[PDB]
């Protein structure tokens, strides 16, 4: 079993929808290129069929049941707990949940061809005012992205994620999300 | 509930 | 409210007991210097008395804020930092003197007072130096072997590198005349790879 | 069960 993440070039502009959020320094996006959304749905349907009819190791791929919507999804084992439960990282969305052994199944190799789609992002050129992202800053960021396709520009590519500049183009007046957070005193400039 | 925002 | 961690000098040698374990790249130690274990016992006693009283405190959770949090593992209150706020309304807390993170409810949190923040935070994040996982993740086997090298033992730690978030250490077992460097064990046994 | 090892 081997796999990959969505790949990018530096300064690539691409449309995104935020699929999971923790802070302005940690949120997850579906990158809307190469028929991603459609291929991911197709894959998810194949998984529901396959799972409808596993030895845990850290970093190992699997199918895991997500109780939030009651469907099976691609995951990697993140933690193994004393209880015998396992925390899994849902690789196409970016959330982590604690599941039981019954909520895990081995994944088939042909299910690892589509690149993993929960791409970790952070907004470039900002930092927390103090040491940690506040609820207010994150809540405001969330208000800026909820229900929206945004333009993302990939500014920096690291092994563990991508620093992006996000712009809302839903009206003729473009709105760069960092602008809002800086202007409203919620985060400090950085870089 | 589902994939809800978690403050971090 | 402000606080500190335990502080070190490069190449400082100091006895440790491991208080929390996740991997060879992530474990937590009590460093046995400056009467730490005793001052930490005394603080915890003081937190039990303070937390015990009716009414409890109105605490407002904010990320990275210090508090007192109830640990259901042993039923006592300890020092903590807010790590996460969850949709349910529950809060994950980092127990700062031990290194574990637990999900608690709002009744299991109380505001902390400045006099309880004088003692430096004692759960120091560590990693063993000069090793790396064979692939990209620490195996259960590598982690359980490591645990079997430290459980119930006081070891010598040499602080080789200091970063903002923790310390890289070399750990040696001196409980017999034959010193045992824990990394040697893990490398020899093929459970981890040399690094550097 | 108390502060038990958690594999990560």
């Amino acid at each position: 079993l081997e796999w990959t993440w969505v790949e990018f070039t530096v300064d690539e502009t691409v449309d995104v929808v935020v699929c999971m959020m923790y802070s302005p320094g940690e949120f997850y996006c579906h990158f809307l290129k190469d028929d991603a959304l459609e291929k991911l749905d197709d894959l998810n349907q194949s998984l529901a069929d396959y799972c409808a009819q596993f030895k845990a190791e850290i970093g190992r791929p699997c199918c895991a049941f997500f109780s939030g919507d009651g469907n099976w999804y691609r995951a990697l084992v993140k933690e193994i707990l004393p209880s015998g439960n396992v925390k899994v990282h849902f690789v196409d969305y970016g959330n982590v949940e604690e599941v039981t052994t019954d909520q895990l199944q081995a994944i088939l190799p042909q299910f690892l061809l589509l690149p993993f789609q929960g791409m970790q992002c952070w907004l470039v050129d900002i930092q927390p005012p103090n040491k940690h992202w506040t609820k207010e800053a994150t809540a405001r960021f969330q208000a800026c992205v909820v229900g929206l396709k945004l333009q993302a520009r990939v500014v920096e590519i690291t092994a563990n994620g991508v620093g992006v500049e996000l712009t809302d183009l839903s009206t003729p007046y473009p709105k760069i999300i960092s602008d809002v957070l800086i202007r409203e005193q919620l985060v400090l400039r950085c870089g | 509930a589902g994939r809800g925002l978690v403050f971090r």
